[PDB]
């Protein structure tokens, strides 16, 4: 969304319908700031999911400030279904959360009009109170799967070796300079595709070239040989026969190595 | 041409320690 | 199992509302805290803009009191090059935060300037509290860091050179405070009510 | 030295004279911020050092397999296992006096004689 | 190494500069012509053949290693890449966005790019898979090791270069004349980028009687020393007692502090972070920048340039910070004395390129001269409308000619006597030069003497006599050099088993926290990193982590440094554990493991196959470089130094060190010695001098160098 700040013309008042102030009542809302292992993150933040469904139950035991998180069986039985919630800070402060939405653009003391500010919808929508780490819980039967998982990251290798050719040398190298098969490949053939057009030209009577040179000074005064020539279908020597005739090229001026007609015609 | 371990030392050879220490 | 304590339903965020719509986090720098709905002038103005020349670019109080004053008034070229190839992902980061956001009250009091932190901004996931007890779960995907700028009537550039310079001695002790005694590169916030007094003398 | 910080912007505050009651306020060169001294001494200087001498005892020091062990007594625990170590403070005229640190209560007790 | 180089390291080179990407613009002079073209040609998977020869008639045929030693032929196999042509067409509207679409002209398709030269023995040569018989058939020694490659008929040798590791704060105290006392230089190398090297120096101006002692750091592309304070608050960390936050971890270390305090009086007029941005977009060497530019050219510069060992991306301006702090810490706790400067003969502070590093950063050059070729050529035929023939765009011979003419001739470039020809005087001396190592000679440093970090890894009494004393050196026999692992992997199983991010450290409420190092990249920091050591160390005994990954814990520092890097000289060791059965500290290799690998042994002269591999997967030996051999205690044999205490006086006096905490034990210390002083007998009873001339003279004996 582009667009200038610094508008004391109150424009955004027409090319926004959408109030530009920071939208603020949520800002009590209470969010937690919880941090995950790599499976929970690729189940929770990918948005093939989160169609609104349940994802867990919170238990809070308030004999020791002790929160627990149990999931659903639904979304699979490899991953625990109990984890600890470690309070990281039980206080946060000056951390809250925001959304960005895109506008409606549809219907000393010295200062410059100008700042390139690009306004957005924006709304302080939570306060962040405690920031928590989740923990896979010791006595949960998926434990040890957590721990090999972890172990699995460390052991596999994202690489694989470089492929060894085992055909005959003679058969790899047949491609290779020296060889009969031409190039079926049509990447940048512009040789191809300039020596395809071929301009051919009649010699039309010297009446007819020169009301046609005519009328096109009258529609435009200057003119260039290859512009020219595209608009008249003519031979460069016969063209340049009529040209010098009843015109000149321009040598000094601003539209210098360009045929304009001959100040005589200029008033005709 | 040859390749030995056994050091004979270049006699008649202090331009090495001439371009080592051409500055005073 | 007994319910001797209280127990909370967890669900997902539906992705009806967020699609067009980034969750970011907001994250003051500031030794004291921080509350926009007290600490703060309303209206108060989040958005995106070129922090380069502070203290020359006018407060909303000084706009909107500008926009009272003049409604008053009214009434050859290179065929091929190379391109480096960059990666969509980092182009499209880069083009986004190119301009940083900016956080401003009404009357230039608190404009805090963000600057994005990459470290962390993919594994934070936000548990907002609803009005049931209930937990909702938003994928956090950006982290902002906002510091304050001109609090304390920062300097130039220019006498910034000045000031390092060896043919001056040593940069004096008190020099914004001489400086604020005289009046040189006041606070946003100070130019500000002395223009709307300015206006209310009248 | 105990160096200060300022509480609005946190630099760090430097020493004022004051004139209406002659004392010593330090001040922030930022946002004004002004507040007692607690102390008079604003500069220290140590051209014999003694600090750093005992760095990096922590409070698993016994885990490093390197460090030597004694048998000497703990005047806090009557323990005779322990470590100990030189100084660690690396200069090059300082002297070559143990510092042992109990491996029971993380007592750091010396060999030095001239101080005892 | 060569394995290692072939398998990944080609493919990465590839990869990293796969694609290349022209841009025809439309040059319109009438609307009727308004698209813009975009020719993408773009590398993918590369194929490696067997080792062949074309002969002059266009006859290619697979070339085994005695025929080019007959024929003069370089024993080589050629590199075919996958190429893909990718080509766009765009409306050329002005002012409207260009919007590129395939016309479906997309051929893909192996092309020959050149020819590698293959080192002997390796997995790609045809000696690797030939059973002794089979060697005896193509008239190959048994008793030939490989090693080397084969060059125009000449077997030529990649004698291990020494290079100072990058990537490690190391701080220096400069000479008195000097007015700078202390600099704090970091020689920044990233491994998966352009590999360019960046010096970053933060150096402490002002000698220790001077008042006024500044610290300021040279910020690549920058013609000035930028003072830290203006740096810290560019990478936006405006406030004073936040910036002595990053730099000094104590409260209480107010010496540190006094030390600073002239740093913040020097940035004391710069207070805002567009401020300092400006000042060193000023100081930019570019020159070419406007006015309203500067700004971003200095993040660019922060960004890209500073410390690119960390990241190259955008949002990291927190991590180089506390990096940046933690060389001026590091600085000052040696300009306060706390700690000497950083030994430059320390063995853990340097890297040996082997033949996969050094043939790699050749290839990676001849490539980008290859890539720079194919764009040169691309262009030409584009503009002069010739027809784009891809055996024109690829000049093989660069390649070839290139990897040909720096093994033939030792010049490593468009460092010299890199490659040597193979000394085949004796089987001794060729075991020796293929375990040669080589150190170059300007600096204030002491290279020549036999270091303390030396133990184990090379030899020490077995170097040359001449000017050669000292930097060249050989290996000792057990010690291996590692040829590098991702660290991305440790990095990942660090950040969920518990080493939080930087960017949420505070130092003041963490005064005990670990600092946490990967490749001499600070990630983090541990509240327990004991914990975390011993499940680190369980996972590389156990072989999860692979085992030349080098891991040291500095209790005293607080500091956790991984190394998975390559050219890191390391020497296996006995595991010493607990053993609570038995009350003492016993090695965990026993009996049975000996039954069992001699079992092995005498089947290869039916049960299981019992290897050194498997005493590395159980954990019975342990991988230990000269970095984490300094938080070890190694017991010199096992019978006598492990179990807790009439002597015979013709047996030498042997000390017991009188203590039992001892976490490793010497396999055994004759393999301290080289190739050439294994020879030597009873080398103990000698003078050393005595054994450094039996080791230079056993290349020059006579004997049978080969069978064939
Ligand atoms: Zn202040
Ligand atoms: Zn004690």
């Amino acid at each position: 969304e582009v667009f200038d700040g610094n508008d004391i013309e109150n424009n955004e008042t027409k090319v926004y319908e959408e109030s530009l102030d920071l939208d603020l009542e949520r800002s009590n809302r209470q969010v937690w700031l919880v941090r995950l292992p790599m499976f929970l993150a690729e189940k929770w933040r990918d948005r093939n999911n989160l169609h609104g469904q349940e994802l867990g139950k919170i238990r809070i035991n308030k004999d020791g400030s002790k929160i627990t998180l149990l999931l659903n069986e639904n979304d699979n039985d490899s991953i625990p279904h109990e984890y600890d919630l470690e309070l990281t800070k039980k206080v946060v402060e000056n951390e809250y959360v925001f959304t960005e939405q895109n506008l409606k653009k549809y219907q000393r003391d010295r200062y410059i009009p100008y700042v390139k500010t690009i306004p957005k919808k924006t709304a302080i929508v939570g306060t962040v109170c405690h920031e928590c780490q989740v923990m896979p819980s010791m006595n949960d039967p998926n434990y040890h799967k957590i721990v090999e998982q972890r172990r699995n990251i460390v052991k596999l290798n994202n690489k694989e070796r470089i492929t060894t050719l085992d055909e005959t040398v003679g058969v790899t190298m047949s491609h290779t300079g020296m060889s009969m098969r031409s190039d079926n490949s049509n990447f940048l053939k512009v040789g191809r595709e300039k020596a395809k057009s071929n301009i051919k030209s009649i010699r039309m009577p010297k009446k007819e070239i020169l009301d046609y040179l005519f009328k096109l000074f009258d529609e435009y005064d200057y003119w260039s040989l290859k512009g020219l020539k595209e608009r008249t279908r003519q031979p460069e020597a016969h063209l340049k026969e009529c040209l010098d005739k009843v015109a000149t090229l321009v040598k000094k001026g601003p539209y210098a190595f360009k045929y304009t007609l001959r100040p005589e015609y200029k008033k005709l | 041409n040859e390749n030995f371990e056994d050091f004979d030392v270049e006699h008649f050879s202090d331009e090495e320690t001439y371009e080592e220490k051409p500055q005073f | 199992d007994p319910n001797e304590y209280n127990e909370f339903p967890l669900r997902a965020i539906p992705k009806e509302d967020l699609e067009n719509m980034r969750t970011h986090l907001l994250k003051f720098q500031s030794k004291k805290k921080i509350n926009p709905v007290t600490d703060f002038h309303l209206p108060v103005r989040l958005h995106r803009k070129d922090t380069r020349n502070l203290q020359f670019q006018l407060t909303r109080a000084e706009i909107v009191q500008r926009q009272k004053e003049i409604s008053e008034y009214k009434k050859l070229r290179r065929k091929t090059r190379q391109l480096k190839v960059l990666d969509e992902n980092a182009k499209k980061l880069r083009f986004e935060e190119f301009y940083p956001w900016v956080m401003e009250d009404f009357d230039g009091y608190n404009t805090w300037v963000g600057s994005y932190e990459a470290g962390n901004s993919d594994s934070y996931v936000l548990l907002s509290v609803e009005d049931d007890g209930s937990f909702t779960m938003i994928p956090a995907d950006k982290v902002y860091k906002f510091t304050a700028r001109n609090k304390y009537a920062t300097l130039t550039i220019d006498e910034a050179e000045k000031r390092m310079d060896k043919k001056s001695g040593e940069v004096p002790r008190w020099l914004m405070k001489h400086l604020d005694n005289i009046g040189t590169t006041t606070t946003r916030y100070d130019r500000t009510r002395r223009k709307l007094k300015a206006v209310a003398d009248q | 030295t105990t160096f200060r910080f300022c509480r609005d912007c946190n630099n760090m505050l430097y020493p004022r004279e004051d004139k209406e009651n002659n004392r010593l306020l330090f001040e922030c060169r930022t946002c004004s911020y002004v507040e007692e001294a607690g102390s008079p001494l604003v500069y220290r200087h140590e051209l014999i050092t003694n600090i750093g001498e005992t760095a990096g005892v922590v409070q698993d020091i016994g885990s490093d397999p390197t460090l030597p062990r004694s048998d000497r007594e703990c005047p806090k625990c009557h323990s005779r296992e322990n470590v100990f170590f030189q100084s660690q403070q690396r200069r090059k005229d300082t002297s070559m006096v143990l510092f042992f640190v109990c491996l029971s209560c993380s007592h750091i007790f010396t060999s030095d004689q001239k101080n005892k | 190494s060569f394995n290692q180089f072939v398998d990944y390291t080609l493919q990465d080179i590839i990869c990293e500069d796969s694609t290349l990407i022209l841009e025809q613009l439309a040059q319109h002079t009438t609307e009727s012509d308004n698209i813009s073209r975009k020719y993408e040609i773009s590398f993918g998977k590369i194929y490696v053949t067997k080792p062949m020869v074309n002969e002059s008639d266009g006859v290619t045929h697979a070339l085994y290693p005695q025929e080019a030693r007959l024929r003069n032929l370089t024993y080589s196999s050629g590199l075919f890449v996958d190429v893909k042509k990718r080509t766009y067409e765009a409306i050329d509207v002005p002012g409207r966005e260009l919007k590129y679409e395939l016309i479906a002209e997309e051929s893909e398709g192996k092309v020959f790019i050149g020819r590698l030269p293959i080192m002997l023995r390796s997995k790609n040569c045809y000696l690797s898979e030939a059973t002794e018989s089979d060697l005896y058939k193509l008239k190959e020694c048994p008793f030939d090791m490989g090693g080397y490659f084969i060059i125009n008929g000449s077997e030529k040798v990649l004698i291990a270069q020494e290079r100072s590791a990058g990537n490690i704060v190391q701080v220096f105290k400069k000479a008195a004349p000097s007015p700078i006392s202390h600099v704090a230089e970091i020689r920044s190398a990233l491994e998966k980028g352009s590999r360019f090297i960046s010096t970053l120096q933060v150096k402490l101006y002002g000698r220790e009687g001077s008042s006024a002692r500044t610290i300021k750091a040279t910020l690549p592309y920058i013609k000035q020393d930028i003072p830290i304070v203006i740096i810290f608050r560019a990478l936006g960390i405006i406030p004073d007692g936040e910036i002595l936050e990053h730099i000094c971890y104590d409260v209480n270390d107010w010496q540190m502090l006094e030390m600073l305090k002239p740093c913040v009086e020097d940035g004391f007029v710069i207070q805002d972070r567009e401020t300092a941005l400006d000042f060193i977009g000023r100081r930019g060497t570019a020159l070419g920048i406007k006015k309203e530019k500067r700004i971003q050219y200095a993040k660019d510069i922060l960004q890209k340039e500073f410390l690119p060992h960390i990241t190259q991306l955008e949002g990291f301006e927190s991590r180089k910070a506390f990096f940046l702090g933690y060389m001026i810490n590091r600085l000052l706790l040696c300009a306060l004395d706390r700690k000497d400067q950083d030994d430059r003969d320390h063995f853990g502070k340097k890297r040996l390129d082997l033949a996969g590093p050094l043939l790699a950063q050749l290839f990676k050059t001849l490539f980008k001269k290859l890539t720079k070729d194919i764009f040169r050529y691309m262009q030409r035929t584009v503009e002069e409308a010739h027809d784009f023939n891809m055996k024109l765009a690829i000049n093989a011979k660069t390649i070839t000619s290139g990897l040909k003419y720096a093994l033939a001739t030792g010049n490593w470039g468009e460092r010299a006597g890199v490659s040597q020809v193979l000394n085949r005087y004796t089987y001794s001396s060729t075991l020796s030069h293929l375990r040669r190592t080589n150190t170059p000679i300007g600096k204030l440093a002491k290279p020549r003497q036999l270091h303390n970090t030396h133990w184990g890894l090379v030899c020490p009494a077995e170097t040359p006599e001449g000017q050669a004393c000292g930097l060249v050196k050989n290996l000792s026999l057990m010690s291996c050099i590692s040829v590098g692992t991702d660290p991305m992997p440790i990095i990942t199983f660090l950040s969920e088993w518990g080493m939080e991010p930087l960017e949420d450290y505070v130092p003041h409420q963490s005064p005990d926290a670990t600092r946490v190092f990967v490749n001499g990249v600070w990630h983090g920091v541990h509240r327990n990193p004991a914990r975390l050591m011993e499940t680190l160390r369980t996972l590389r005994r156990k072989g999860d982590i692979n085992p030349e990954v080098s891991m040291i814990r500095d209790i005293r520092e607080k500091e956790l440094k991984i190394f998975t890097d390559a050219g890191r000289v390391y020497r296996p060791l006995f595991i010493v554990e607990d053993d609570e059965s038995l009350g003492h500290k016993e090695l965990k290799v026993r009996k049975g493991h000996i039954a069992k690998l001699m079992a092995t042994e005498y089947q290869d002269i039916d049960v299981e196959e019992y290897t050194w591999s498997s005493l590395l997967n159980e954990g019975l030996v342990e991988y230990i470089d000269a970095e984490e051999e300094e938080s070890i205690l190694i017991a010199m044999q096992p019978e006598d130094l492990e179990p807790a205490e009439d002597v015979d006086p013709a047996k030498r006096i042997r000390v017991s060190h009188h203590a039992t905490t001892f976490t490793h034990c010497e396999i055994h210390p004759s393999m301290i010695l080289g190739v050439a002083a294994s020879i030597i007998p009873f080398p103990d009873h000698n003078q050393s001098p005595r054994n450094t001339y039996q080791s230079a003279m056993g290349k020059q004996a006579m004997g049978v160098f080969l069978t064939n």
